[PDB]
DNA sequence: CTCTGAATCTCTTCCGACGCGCCGCGGGACGTACTGACC
RNA sequence: UCCGCGGCGCG
DNA sequence: GGTCAGTACGTCCTATCGATCTTCGGAAGAGATTCAGAG
């Protein structure tokens, strides 16, 4: 069971287990926030704008690559398929089905990894020019189904 | 005992420097002092106008 | 025996008083306390290993899993403190620390282990201090100063009746722990006894003793005394101690054993207590009225019926007494209380708490901790305990618990760092007993209460912090994670500890960045002690009885040195000698007087020892086997001097300058002048600035060599030898053959520090003081730095002085100076600025340094390259370009009308503004030095890439040349080796030098040498490539430049500016002055040689502020002027060595009774030579600080010269030839330039930028901005009749816009007329007072 | 704005902005019926921080920024040394003025005092342009600018007739009382120290340890008469305190 | 902002005589409040004024 | 023996000289998705 | 360009 | 309907009060409590 405490940054949820410290917070417009998974860094990709490297982290926002010196170089951008199964084993096991998801578009476009706050689900979208070609693929009920946006 | 054209020992110059140090101390008190008394004094006498 | 160095000028000491003890390495303070923090220590007593012992092990909430530490290891740093200086980085070493973790198995014991890994955690970076004390944090050099903090303990204070009405005494005791909650006990008016937590809210004490659980029996059983009644038939008998009666008046009769004697109304006399006592009497008979009126000590209950009679503390009553004596109380207990020497305060305490039991009493402490909440058993309990009883959160430290056993007289000296219950009650007993009368208060400003907090200490404390903060989260995610499948790095964050770190270093008010005017600044900075910093005490609230000079510095802190304004008794100066005691007090060194025999042994005596003992002074005289000449001794014992006889003394001072602090030690004839000026030369000589050619100062002191040896500033020889090649940039010494370690090239390398940039923006340069064959040996000065001569301080330069009133310019401390002092630019000093162009990105467009400036003539384009830079050597004067940087402008839409318009203006059609970098207004110099920084990712220009290209072959030269020297020093030792055995000297001419180390050798150790050497050889070479490799590297990477930075320019400004009227000169005894004239040479007053003089000095300034010490030196300077001459004159006549020789020795030997004893007959024909010359502009001359030359030696000095002894001369006027009536003192005084040049003071301004809000000028030189008119100024013009002017300069010149445009458009007019409107800063106001909710509004506008 | 695409921002900004998220969460949490312990809570806190915004630190500890200090409201801008009547409104700072180090002139008649040349040019400016204009050296101001920067022969003559009864007034701080400002007028010198009449040091307390002076320039005809009838040093040779001689004899005169 | 602290249309142009949106640019437009963003035409000094 | 007023005690708030110079450090900003209005 | 803090110095 | 601009929400990140810097002196005013006099 969790319970909530409020503390000097307001109000968050911790499990009563002594044994587990595990704590969530509270948000504008929900009950209690998703359970954040532990971020997971990536030595081997490499930071643009910076000499750092690209960490990947979970939130209610989605899941992201930010750099390990975030209040430093402030650079983040959205994950590729092909990105996350480059590096399938380090992903948690939750993350895993992302993996799985269409590397590329029918028109062989390259994928990237969004969140659609309406529905709360990640999906894969793919972009041409920096525009997004329209094309989305979901997961509903461990497959991933794929259509014009 | 000594002046200062003789030389004060390390003893009478040790006692002196407590003389020293209080009178620079006050001084610097004294100023905010007088400056908060000159003030009060500007400030009630400021309309008086032959 | 003089060394070969010493030999080239031997400064004429006058001291009489043997030197016992060295003079310490002045900077011994930093550097040791600093090693205490970064070395290892087995026995985990200090630094990082007792802080890894502090937080590990590391266990998780009731689990299996354990993190546990090994070691520590400091790693290499990446960059060297050069590097870091120039790239703007920390100069810091990683922190590697091996961790193991510690999985068990779940089944019991919980000891089994069932897997464990080890690896090397990285967490963060240490700032390593320099090899000079001092700290690059940022490029910048820093100097964390040391703490004079108020000692853990208990301290016991009193009011002194100050702070209610008859002056009653109260008192109060205070806890303090180094890391935890404070802990105060006070007394009320009316005797009661509260208690205070963090000086929260006032609580009764008692409150305390019941959360420690003891009852009010209990309690009153520890504080009182008891006494004892008996009830027998229809007589009550009370149980004496006749002790007790004393002080008691008689108010019955008293009998015992039949026997009866007391005087009515009078007080039980000493004699009637013997007599009790002689007669044995343990029992008396008193009446109902005397036991009435008592407190019951223990509760009585009724045993018949359960009901309590009466309880503790109760007044006793007759009614009471009846009760309990029909109830069977045969036996009563009560609590004696006598109003001189028992009082009741603990009972009267009792009666005040609003407490009855344990439980209420936590209640209450948990709401006076955490108001506003409910209580809990369990929450009270926790608070409690941690507040006192925990080592997390509660650490009275070491030298905490030695001050705490110490102050109860507690034979231990080591304990629990936490308090316990029996603390706190003998807190309680002492603080009584102080009220009773037994004991005194301790002195707060008593220097064995104070404690010195280096910077090992804080920096630790700080590691600690981080360490904690990393300890919690390490439970977190031990507690939480998958055990298995991870490693220790992935469970250590070292952000908190480098977070904590660099914050100490960098934001800390004790991190000061470091005053590096001369070598003395630098030295002064590094013993600098300071009451204020975190855990201190604060300006605006020190009192005056911190701030005054106390008995106990003696020794330990220099009363002179402190500076004036708001600081003054609140920073300090270490004293010459002073160290630190193990748990950070301060000692000071003595000799110790044996049967009445000084001997050489040394004892370091703190405050509270030295109050024990009587110390003889420095200056009391004894002869050959050491014992005091005179019977009766001077000494000053416990705070108060007097005489003494021999045997009584116990100690002696070891040096005469053992009071002062380095820099009063520096100045001369200290004892002549009084402590104000002597306060104001020391400060004085922290400000001067290195002049272009260094002059040792004729009369010094004999510290300056230690002053500039202590100081790093000079290139010290760490090896004895020959010097093999010098020039103004490198020293390389062969090292002696029984000096350099077997496998050894044996030779050093010094590389000279050449025309960099201090902190205070002058010069430091380094210079050779050797030639080429010179015999060197370890200690040996090599080069000089800023304000060095031969390895003696040198802050200024010598100067003919003439003490007389000349016309006026020098009326008020005014100097005035002779042109020949600028013709000779002896004052002339080289200020270097450091000048930063920086592009950005910017929106629409980020900023391009480029040559092709818009609107800018060829001409001012042509002092730069083709990439907009100006050239290294460039003579370069205010206003000019020195980097080209444009900035778009924006969009700045133009109408094609507006173009054509703009078109035919000019030029003007371009979206592009300069932004380039200029030369200040009124700064002419030469650029000596450009470095270009680039972000990794924006494309080099041209310059930048030459700049690379140059210090790639700067780097292969250097090291090359390094390589070269090392490989000619091991081939020397080749040959040397072969030469020793085996020798081929002829074919090994012959053969090339591969072929020499290819050459065998006969069956010796000198083999196994030869292979030895040939492997440093190889690892030289080796050595050479890596490093080769990493240098590059280091070169070609990109620059970590903040964000949005694409580049910056760096461009240094090399200025020599010359003495003029305005700059600020001062000898080293409060003589200040500003230079008011710089006279011609001929209007000068001469001599009858037709000498000039240099510096003309009013007269009138030396009676009033009685720094006698300046005439002495004067009349000493110009005895070592006269000698000077003699030899000099002599030289000029090449006259044979014989007659020097015999002058000199004259010179060494004329003082009286001084210890020096040079003698020239074991000097070579050749050193005399060069001595001679070293001597020929003056004969220094060492005059200590207490024990320096009587006036008679300075009459015999000047006698030895053919001066006049009075130290006057006969001037004449040149403006008219005439004699001056008068003789006039006219010698050589000392002078300094104290870097508070006019150049940098003068500021104009006319119009320029306004404040955003306020819309007034902006204020300050540097932004160009204007003078304020205070409310003093506004009052002043107010006493006159300025209406006009003071409503033009508070409307029109400063805040009215509209106004200050069209006085300035009516000025250019030639009107001269004035238009003033409403300033904006009352519209500011009138809004701001809108704003909060108060309509104000202007009526009948 | 900020290098770095920083923004510094007022105190005033952050209150308001508390107040404005505790407004809208109040109205919201109205709208949708929230039960009454959540809106007593969020009113709570609005009344804070409206009091926080009007008066930070007058009722419970005061909301701390980033840096751990107290944020600055709107009684403290008008409020102290620091506020708004102290620090601009009683005083200002002012345009036409200039400091530099004081030295002796011993050779000055009492009325003049020594002014640098290079002070001087910038103080006077404006006058300098005009009579540039008026004598048609410079056709526009621009020209006048350029020929001041450039410091040519013709502009020291002009600043010689601009200064010929211009008087300056002379502050030394603390100000302590009213001949701390005093009238001069100004000759021109070479080098950077003004140079000041020995007789009026004692009414300044300035001695020439190293005293800096602060210099105004009087602009309308009302203020260079003030000067010269009312704040010369010429009509201020007794002290109004007592009536005794101020401007008296000493050292080595 | 919209409707933030230092909104345009409560409290003025950003810079003098200019719109918001840049569709009136000139003193020729003085006193015309836009209608794409509301921002009246005028100069910047009423920041200073406005409440 | 009790009640009221005056006096005394406790707690909280306000004030503390002016002018000038130098150095260091810090200070919410950026990204992505969804909704509405206009064409 | 603004504000704040810390440290140091001069009158 | 489709596209662009504007608006809304999330991330950095928390979770014990524990970080945190912490502790003057003097004078005046307001409120609370106690003593003396009168009934
Ligand atoms: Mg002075
Ligand atoms: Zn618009």
């Amino acid at each position: 069971e969790m319970h909530l405490k409020m503390g000097r940054f307001g109000k968050y949820m911790a499990c009563t287990n002594e044994e587990c410290k595990n704590t969530r917070k509270i948000l504008r417009n929900g009950e209690v926030a998703p359970p954040k998974e532990d971020p997971v860094p990536l030595p081997e990709l490499p930071c643009e704008k910076s000499d750092a490297y690209f960490v990947l982290r979970d939130g209610a926002a989605g899941v992201f690559l930010a750099a390990n010196t975030f209040p430093k170089s402030r650079e983040t951008r959205a994950p590729l398929v092909e990105e996350l199964y480059r590096f399938r084993d380090r992903l948690p096991e939750k993350l895993r089905y992302l993996a799985d998801a269409p590397q590329q578009d029918p028109e062989g476009n390259k994928t990237m990894v969004r969140f659609s706050r309406k529905t709360k689900q990640q999906y894969v979208s793919s972009e041409k020019d920096g525009k997004a070609t329209g094309w989305s693929a979901f997961y509903v009920d461990g497959k991933w189904v794929e259509g014009k946006k | 005992t000594a002046n200062f054209r003789e030389g004060l020992n390390v003893l009478q110059y040790f006692i002196s420097t407590h003389g020293a140090r209080k009178g620079l101390a006050d001084t610097a008190l004294k100023t905010a002092n007088s400056g908060y008394l000159t003030r009060r004094l500007v400030d009630v006498a400021q309309d008086l106008v032959v | 025996v003089y060394s070969y160095t010493e030999k080239k000028r031997i400064r004429k000491d006058f001291g009489k008083r043997p030197q016992v003890l060295d003079v310490p390495y002045l900077l011994s303070i930093q550097l040791d306390s600093f090693q205490k923090f970064i070395e290892q220590d087995p026995e985990g007593q200090y630094g990082l290993e007792a802080a890894f012992r502090s937080v590990f092990p590391i266990q998780s909430y009731s689990g299996n899993s354990e993190l546990q530490y090994v070691s520590y290891r400091l790693g290499e740093p990446v960059f060297d403190v050069q590097e870091c200086q120039i790239r703007g980085v920390t100069y810091s070493a990683p922190l590697r620390v091996k961790l193991r973790l510690v999985i068990y198995e779940r089944e019991a014991p919980e000891g089994t282990v069932k897997d464990i890994k080890e690896q090397e955690v990285y967490m963060g970076e240490i700032p390593l201090m320099t090899d000079n004390g001092t700290f690059v944090i940022n490029g910048t050099e820093r100097v964390i100063v040391s703490q004079l903090h108020r000692s853990p303990g208990v301290f016991f204070d009193s009011d002194k009746g100050k702070t209610h009405s008859s002056g009653k005494v109260l008192y109060n005791a205070r806890i303090i722990p180094y890391r935890g909650s404070w802990l105060d006990f006070e007394f009320d008016p009316k005797d009661n006894l509260f208690v205070r937590i963090d000086r929260r809210r006032k609580l009764p004490a008692t409150i305390i003793l019941r959360a420690l659980n003891y009852t009010t029996e209990q309690i009153l059983d520890l504080f009182f005394e008891k006494v004892i009644f008996e009830i027998r038939d229809n007589k009550l008998q009370m149980e004496l101690v006749p002790e007790r009666l004393r002080g008691e008046t008689a108010s019955f009769d008293i009998e015992a054993n039949g026997k009866v004697y007391v005087e009515k109304g009078r007080r039980i006399t000493a004699r009637h207590i013997r007599q009790l006592e002689k007669d044995d009497v343990k029992l008396i008979e008193v009446p109902v009225e005397y036991i009435a009126g008592k407190v019951v000590a223990k509760d009585y209950i009724d045993e018949s019926t359960g009901e309590l009679i009466c309880a503790a503390n109760m007044e006793l009553s007759l009614d009471l007494l009846a009760k309990l004596s029909q109830s069977g109380h045969k036996r009563i207990e009560t609590l004696f209380t006598n109003d001189l020497d028992h009082g009741p305060y603990i009972s009267e305490t009792l009666r005040v708490d609003p407490t009855n039991d344990r439980l209420s009493a936590l209640v209450e402490i948990y709401r006076m901790m955490r108001p506003g909440e409910p209580p809990t058993r369990e929450a009270a309990e926790s608070l409690f305990e941690n507040l006192f009883f925990s080592e997390d959160r509660y650490d009275l430290s070491a030298v905490g618990r030695m001050k705490f056993n110490r102050s109860l007289l507690r034979e231990e000296i080591e304990g629990s760092g936490i308090l316990s219950k029996d603390d706190i009650i003998d807190v309680m007993k002492k603080l009584i007993d102080i009220r009773n009368g037994k004991g005194e208060v301790d002195d707060i400003d008593h220097l064995g209460n104070r404690r010195i907090r280096s910077v090992g200490e804080m920096a630790e404390n700080q590691f600690r912090v981080g360490l904690v903060r990393v300890e919690r989260a390490v439970k977190e995610r031990l507690s939480l994670g998958d055990l298995d499948t991870l490693m220790p790095q992935d469970m250590i964050n070292a952000k908190p500890i480098s977070a904590a770190v660099k914050e100490f270093f960098g934001s800390s008010q004790l991190s000061q960045f470091m005053d590096q005017n001369n070598p003395l600044s630098e030295i002064t900075h590094k013993r600098r002690i300071s009451a204020l910093g975190p855990g201190g005490l604060t300006r605006e609230r020190a009192g005056f009885e911190v701030r005054d000079v106390h008995p106990t510095h003696y020794g330990r802190v220099c009363p002179i040195e402190t500076p004036e304004g708001p600081n003054i008794g609140l920073i300090n100066s270490l004293s010459v000698y002073a160290q630190t005691n193990e748990y950070g007090f301060l000692e000071t060194p003595y000799r110790k007087v044996t049967d009445g025999v000084v001997t050489d042994e040394i004892h370091y005596l703190s405050a509270i020892e030295e109050g024990n003992y009587v110390i003889a002074q420095a200056n009391s005289n004894l002869d050959e086997e050491g014992h005091f000449v005179e019977d009766l001794v001077t000494c000053r014992s416990k705070g108060e001097s007097s005489l003494f006889s021999r045997d009584q003394v116990d100690y002696m001072d070891v040096s005469t300058q053992q009071v002062v602090s380095v820099g009063a030690s520096l100045i001369p004839f200290l004892e002549h002048d009084d402590a104000n000026r002597a306060l104001m030369g020391a400060n004085m000589q922290r400000q001067a600035v290195p002049t272009l050619r260094a002059d040792k100062p004729l009369v010094g002191t004999g510290m300056e060599r230690a002053v500039a040896v202590d100081s790093g500033v000079t290139a010290v020889a760490k090896r004895g030898g020959v010097v093999q090649y010098v020039d103004a940039s490198r020293i390389v010494i062969k090292v002696n053959e029984d000096e350099m370690y077997p496998g050894e090239a044996g030779i050093d390398i010094y590389n000279l520090t050449k025309y960099t940039r201090s902190n205070q923006n002058t010069c430091i340069n380094q210079m050779p003081c050797v030639s080429l064959g010179e015999p060197v040996e370890r200690g040996d000065v090599l080069a000089d730095g800023p304000s060095t001569d031969l390895g003696e301080l040198a802050l200024g330069q010598n100067m003919r002085v003439a003490f007389m009133p000349w016309n006026g310019y020098n009326f008020e401390d005014s100097i005035l100076v002779s042109e020949r002092v600028v013709q000779e630019d002896r004052f002339t000093t080289i200020h270097i600025q450091e000048l930063a162009c920086v592009s950005r990105d910017t929106k629409l467009g980020p900023e391009e340094i480029t040559a092709d400036i818009p609107n800018v003539g060829e001409a001012a384009l042509s002092k730069l390259d083709e990439s907009g830079i100006v050239y290294i050597g460039a003579e370069v004067t205010g206003g000019d370009i020195l980097v080209g940087k444009v900035t778009p402008k924006g969009e700045t839409q133009l109408t094609p009308e507006e173009k054509l318009l703009r078109a035919i203006f000019g030029e003007k059609a371009s979206d592009v503004k300069d932004s380039s970098l200029r030369v200040p207004n009124g700064v002419s110099g030469t650029v000596i030095d450009v470095q270009v920084f680039t972000r990794d990712g924006v494309e080099k220009d041209k310059r930048a890439l030459e700049i690379e290209e140059m210090q790639l072959k700067q780097a292969k030269k250097d090291l090359s040349e390094e390589l070269q020297i090392l490989e000619a020093g091991l081939f020397s030792r080749i040959r040397a080796v072969l030469v020793a055995g085996g020798v081929e000297a002829e074919k090994l001419d012959k053969l090339p030098r591969d072929r020499w180390l290819e050459l065998g050798l006969t069956d010796e150790e000198k083999q196994n040498q030869l292979e030895q050497l040939a492997e440093q050889y190889d690892e030289l070479k080796h050595e050479f490539e890596k490093k080769l490799e990493a240098k590059r590297r280091k070169i070609t990477q990109g620059d970590d430049l903040a964000p949005g930075v694409l580049k910056i320019v760096k461009v240094y400004l090399a200025v020599k500016r010359r003495i003029q009227p305005g700059d600020k000169m001062a000898g080293r005894h409060g003589n200040k002055g500003v230079i008011s004239k710089i006279n011609p040479i001929e209007d000068m007053p001469y001599d009858e040689n037709g000498t000039p003089v240099d510096i003309v000095l009013n007269p009138l300034g030396v009676p009033s502020r009685m720094n006698i010490g300046q005439i002495l030196e004067t009349h000493l300077g110009m005895a070592a002027k006269g000698i000077g001459d003699k030899i000099n004159a002599m030289l000029k006549q090449q006259q044979e060595v014989a007659k020097l020789r015999e002058f000199i020795q004259r010179a060494y030997d004329l003082g009286a009774d001084v210890r020096q004893k040079v003698d020239l007959s074991t000097f070579s024909d050749e050193e005399v030579m060069r001595l001679a010359e070293n001597l020929r502009k003056g004969m220094p001359i060492a005059t200590p600080v207490f024990d320096g030359a009587k006036e008679a030696e300075i009459k015999e000095l000047l006698k030895l010269g053919d001066l006049p002894t009075s130290g006057q001369i006969r001037l004449y006027d040149g403006r008219t030839g005439e004699q001056f009536e008068r003789p006039v003192t006219v010698g050589y005084m000392y002078m300094l330039k104290l870097n508070h040049l006019v150049d940098d003071k003068m500021h104009a301004r006319s119009t320029g930028s306004y404040s955003l809000v306020t819309q007034q000028p902006l204020g300050g030189k540097a932004q160009f901005g204007g003078q304020r008119f205070g409310e003093m100024e506004v009052w002043a013009l107010e006493a006159y009749g300025a209406a006009y002017t003071l409503q033009e300069m508070l409307t029109v010149k400063s805040d009215d816009v509209n106004g200050r445009t069209k006085m300035y458009k009516n000025i250019v007019d030639g009107n001269h007329q004035m238009e003033p409107g409403m300033p904006e800063s009352f519209n500011v106001l009138l809004k701001e007072i809108r704003s909060l909710g108060i309509n104000i509004e202007l009526e009948d506008e | 704005p900020l290098d770095g695409g920083r923004f510094a921002t007022s105190d005033l900004n952050d209150l308001y902005r508390r107040v404005i998220n505790r407004n809208n969460r109040l109205k919201r949490l109205l709208d949708l019926a929230a039960p009454d312990i959540i809106v007593r809570n969020e009113k709570r806190m609005l009344q804070e921080a409206v009091d926080a915004l009007l008066d930070n630190g007058r009722r419970g500890r005061a909301i701390t920024g980033s840096n751990k200090r107290p944020l600055k409201s709107l009684a403290d801008m008008i409020k102290g040394k620091q506020g708004r009547f102290r620090q601009n409104l009683l005083g200002k700072r002012v345009d036409y003025s200039g400091r530099s180090v004081i030295t002796v002139g011993p050779y000055l008649r009492l009325h003049q005092c020594g002014l640098p040349k290079k002070m001087a040019l910038e103080l006077f400016k404006p006058f300098i342009y005009g009579k540039l204009e008026l004598r048609g050296l410079a056709t526009t101001i621009k020209a006048a600018k350029k020929m001041v920067e450039r410091e040519e022969a013709v502009v020291w003559d002009i600043l010689d007739e601009v200064i010929r009864e211009h008087p300056v007034l002379l502050n030394r701080a603390p100000t302590l009382h009213r001949l701390g400002i005093q009238a001069f007028e100004p000759v021109l010198i070479e080098g950077k120290a003004i140079q000041l009449h020995p007789l009026v040091c004692a009414a300044y307390n300035a001695d020439f340890d190293g005293d800096q002076m602060a210099v105004h320039v009087p602009l309308t005809l009302e203020a260079q008469l003030e000067a010269r009838a009312l704040m010369m040093s010429t009509n201020n040779i007794l002290s109004p305190a007592n009536g005794e001689p101020i401007i008296v004899p000493s050292q080595d005169v | 902002e919209r409707d933030g602290l230092f909104c345009a249309r409560i409290f003025g142009p950003v810079k003098d005589y200019e719109c918001l949106c840049g569709k009136y640019k000139r003193l020729k437009h003085r006193g015309v409040i836009c209608e794409k963003c509301g921002v009246e035409v005028t100069q910047t000094k009423v920041r200073r004024e406005r409440m």
